[PDB]
RNA sequence: GCUUGACGAUCAUAGAGCGUUGGAACCACCUGAUCCCUUCCCGAACUCAGAAGUGAAACGACGCAUCGCCGAUGGUAGUGUGGGGUCUCCCCAUGUGAGAGUAGGUCAUCGUCAAGC
RNA sequence: CAACGGAUAAAAGGUACUCCGGGGAUAACAGGCUGAUACCGCCCAAGAGUUCAUAUCGACGGCGGUGUUUGGCACCUCGA
RNA sequence: CCUAAAGAGUAACGGAGGAGUACGAAGGUGCGCUCAGACCGGUCGGAAAUCGGUCGCAGAGUAUAAAGGCAAAAGCGCGC
RNA sequence: ACCAAACCGAUGCAAACUCCGAAUACCCAGAAGUGCCGAGCAUGGGAGACACACGGCGGGUGCUAACGUCCGUCGUGAAAAGGGAAACAACCCAGACCGCCAGCUAAGGUCCCAAAGUUGUGGUUAAGUGGUAAACGAUGUGGGAAGGCUUAGACAGCUA
């Protein structure tokens, strides 16, 4: 019911929409892993920034 | 030289040439055709030049259709003239060509003779061409 | 002969269909018509492209074999690449024993050497059309419609009402009160 | 050249969309002519302006003969 | 439950045409222009007083796909995001996805009130 | 008061005799980018060459190269 | 109006056109009515005048450019 | 016997054509979590700035020329060092509080200059192609689907 998310690429030069998607999950600097719920609102912020995150399920 | 008898407006923007030719890519009237496999634009003096070379070689019978009409005006600014100060006057007319458009058609001749004549014309055109027969669909 | 093999297609879409033509070398297809749900099938390009140079390819009746379940179909429409010219998509219409169907049938022009307008008057021959929309029962669907141009004079026009048809065959356009030039004779260009 | 002229833009279009709450006197659409017609609860200005006459919610319904597009105000 | 008249809902899958049929009641055409009223002239239209004729026209119902109007499945074009190429243009991954055309569908479906069986 | 947010009620020119403050924010010379133009190659082959397209030329059309003329731009230099 | 990238806005010595008015009724209201065009028939007018009929549905009209509108016609006529 | 409106069918084009018509973007409402502990708004003290540049995408102008010029929207420089692209503001990766003779990676790379595979498996090229450029031309070479002749003697040579 929860998913690991790790930021593996820099936030420099990304679209402001994608910057706020990463900040919306609570990720702040590279190689940071967070505990978030697998809810449809949260699952939609991951897909918008798929190329930046590494999802461990 | 082909060109419209009258136009609503004298000038046009440059525009862009994009996409394939899903319309105008079938052998409709004739029985052998010269299709375009690359995009570009014919300047209505090459269309006219390539038509001498095609009717002269058959020189006995046959019917020929031209499926391309140059209807887009283009402008050129004269020499030793700065930038700005309006838009230049119309010099010549062109036709937008996309990959797959059929240019010339012919019938009433042997298949071997059609191949010869369409090679005469294709050497006057600034784009790649092809030889296409006719199908039911 | 007129045999085609097919497999049941499962992945639909532009990306899935573009992958068949690039990697697998197959062709997407559809089998609709009759009284059934439409079925999406796939077939190999080099086999459909070999059935297509038969002269009576569209006006004949195919024996499609989807998986191991075969049936009766007919080439109803065809999609080709605008530039290269190979076939990309094709749809098949199911054939029912008692049901009217339509098709495109090419015209077999004959004996143009001894036409009166050519041997005597020194004129040309122009085929204005090369196929006719027909409508008939499947049992009497012709491979070709034969037009005879022996007794044709210079300047004489041939329309749909001039040519003969086999039994139980309608020319569709003629039924709409629209008969149109099939072929004609005219003087030489030069 | 004999061409360099134009006019100031007039800021036309829809001002309140479907579902938005409205008040009396609120302007809904600015038009030249009537792309949209005044429905229930809406009035028409002398320059073909649609303004709310009651409180509610925009509807944006098309109905009736002539295929007209209507703007009406409904209950909230 | 059925027919006719009035008022609506919905605006062609509901329209157009082509044939058949209805006058007991209703409606229409109809008789006349003294009165109310009318015509830039005219009882044609509007209006009044009616009950000798006909459902001819009009209207309504019922039939047919000929035109019209709807119209899938599949494929194609375009396209947001990320990455490439031979970079005037395209391609790959992923989400989205027409217009035209094909098979086909349609000779509408309801609501309130009043008269006659 | 149209120079249309209208300096005043009321206003044109010369300077090669000129002068000051500044600018490579902006021209003339030379350099750079480009290559329409210019020059030089090539593709097709109607034809001229008594016959014969290519000994020698070559229409109507097309594809390139070099910076090489006339230009385009305004990147360097106006405390030379 | 286009450029202008389907909310608003958006530059060029970019591509095209108009204004510096008119109306005491060309405004208000009530009542009434549908245009251009085609064909056929009719005294000279004849392709085109006024009249009759059929088809047509807005291809007419709107004081004035263009765009967007117009059957409760926003088009046309009369009384006050 | 030339032309020929009008109509029927077939067939193309349009920034100032539209019977149609997206993806995005924009407006609104209800919801979970995150926000560096705030983002939003209002009222006041102080400003600077109003000479922008290149790259991607959508366009006008030019020659779909220019490190040209004019707009819309993103990214970087301005005001951003470090590693890569040989050197190379604006390209790629990534945003420097200080120290360490510690480890793991990004783009890019691993024969020597010069840190790290003369690594492994199956093919291609003979051109130093790689390590610049078109129309067009050529028995270069690898792979694939098919065809026409052929022990009734096929294709080249030679004798009638
Ligand atoms: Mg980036
Ligand atoms: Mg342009
Ligand atoms: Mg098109
Ligand atoms: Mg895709
Ligand atoms: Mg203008
Ligand atoms: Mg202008
Ligand atoms: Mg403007
Ligand atoms: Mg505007
Ligand atoms: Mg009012
Ligand atoms: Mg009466
Ligand atoms: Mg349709
Ligand atoms: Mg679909
Ligand atoms: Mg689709
Ligand atoms: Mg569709
Ligand atoms: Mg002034
Ligand atoms: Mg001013
Ligand atoms: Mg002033
Ligand atoms: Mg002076
Ligand atoms: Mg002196
Ligand atoms: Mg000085
Ligand atoms: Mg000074
Ligand atoms: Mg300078
Ligand atoms: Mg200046
Ligand atoms: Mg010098
Ligand atoms: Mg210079
Ligand atoms: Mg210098
Ligand atoms: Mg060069
Ligand atoms: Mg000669
Ligand atoms: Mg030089
Ligand atoms: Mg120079
Ligand atoms: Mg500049
Ligand atoms: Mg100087
Ligand atoms: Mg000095
Ligand atoms: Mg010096
Ligand atoms: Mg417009
Ligand atoms: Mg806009
Ligand atoms: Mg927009
Ligand atoms: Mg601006
Ligand atoms: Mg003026
Ligand atoms: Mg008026
Ligand atoms: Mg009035
Ligand atoms: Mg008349
Ligand atoms: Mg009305
Ligand atoms: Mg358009
Ligand atoms: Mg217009
Ligand atoms: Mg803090
Ligand atoms: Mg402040
Ligand atoms: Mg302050
Ligand atoms: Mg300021
Ligand atoms: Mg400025
Ligand atoms: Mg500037
Ligand atoms: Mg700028
Ligand atoms: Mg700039
Ligand atoms: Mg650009
Ligand atoms: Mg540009
Ligand atoms: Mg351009
Ligand atoms: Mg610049
Ligand atoms: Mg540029
Ligand atoms: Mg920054
Ligand atoms: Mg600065
Ligand atoms: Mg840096
Ligand atoms: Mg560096
Ligand atoms: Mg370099
Ligand atoms: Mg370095
Ligand atoms: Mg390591
Ligand atoms: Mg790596
Ligand atoms: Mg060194
Ligand atoms: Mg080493
Ligand atoms: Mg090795
Ligand atoms: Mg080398
Ligand atoms: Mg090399």
């Amino acid at each position: 019911a929860t998913v690991k998310v790790t930021l593996v690429k820099s936030l420099n030069g990304r679209l402001a929409n994608h910057k706020a998607c990463v900040k919306g999950l609570g990720l702040r600097r590279i190689n940071h892993t967070v505990e978030v719920q697998d809810t449809p609102e949260n699952r939609g912020m991951i897909n918008k920034a798929y190329y930046l995150l590494r999802v461990e399920g | 030289m082909l060109q419209p008898k009258r136009t609503k407006f004298r000038k046009q923007m440059t525009g862009h040439n994009r996409g394939l030719a899903h319309r105008g890519s079938k052998v409709s009237f004739g029985e052998y055709a010269l299709k375009a496999t690359s995009r570009g634009r014919l300047t209505a003096r090459q269309i006219e030049s390539a038509r001498r070379a095609l009717t002269r070689h058959v020189k006995r019978g046959g019917k020929i259709w031209i499926r391309v009409f140059p209807d887009k005006p283009v402008t050129k600014k004269p020499l030793e003239v700065r930038m700005g100060k309006g838009k230049g006057g119309v010099e010549y007319w062109v036709a937008q060509i996309q990959p797959g458009k059929v240019l010339y058609e012919i019938e009433g001749v042997s298949e071997e003779l059609a191949r010869e004549a369409f090679a005469l014309a294709a050497a006057k055109l600034p784009l790649a061409t092809s030889f296409v027969k006719r199908t039911v669909m | 002969d007129f045999i085609l093999n097919a497999q049941v297609r499962s992945d639909l879409g532009k990306g899935a269909s573009r992958r068949l033509r690039r990697n697998a070398g197959l062709v997407p297809a559809v089998v609709y018509g009759g009284d059934k749900e439409p079925q999406s099938v796939t077939l190999e390009l080099r086999e459909i492209a070999k059935l297509l140079e038969n002269e009576a390819a569209f006006s004949h009746v195919i024996a499609l074999n989807v998986g191991g379940a075969k049936e009766t179909v007919l080439i109803k429409a065809l999609q080709r690449h605008p530039a290269k010219g190979f076939v990309m998509h094709a749809d098949f219409l199911r054939v029912v024993a008692d049901h009217k169907l339509t098709a495109h049938v090419p015209l077999h022009f004959i004996n143009e050497e001894v036409a009166v307008g050519v041997k005597q008057a020194g004129g040309e021959i122009s085929h204005t059309i090369s196929e006719v929309e027909v409508s008939c029962l499947p049992k009497d669907l012709p491979e070709f419609i034969e037009v005879d141009m022996a007794k044709v004079e210079l300047g004489q026009i041939v329309h749909l009402s001039d040519l003969k048809a086999p039994k139980g065959v309608e020319l569709v356009q003629l039924a709409h009160g629209n008969d149109l030039a099939v072929a004609n004779i005219h003087a030489s260009r030069v | 050249t004999r061409n360099g002229r134009d006019s100031e833009s007039k800021r036309l279009g829809v001002k309140l969309f479907g579902g938005q709450a409205v008040k009396a006197g609120n302007i809904l659409v600015r038009q030249r002519g009537t792309k949209f017609h005044a429905g229930y609860g809406v009035g028409l200005g002398k320059d073909h302006t649609l303004f709310a006459k009651v409180d509610g919610v925009v509807k944006f319904e098309t109905k009736g003969a002539f295929g007209r597009k209507y703007v009406s105000i409904v209950a909230a």
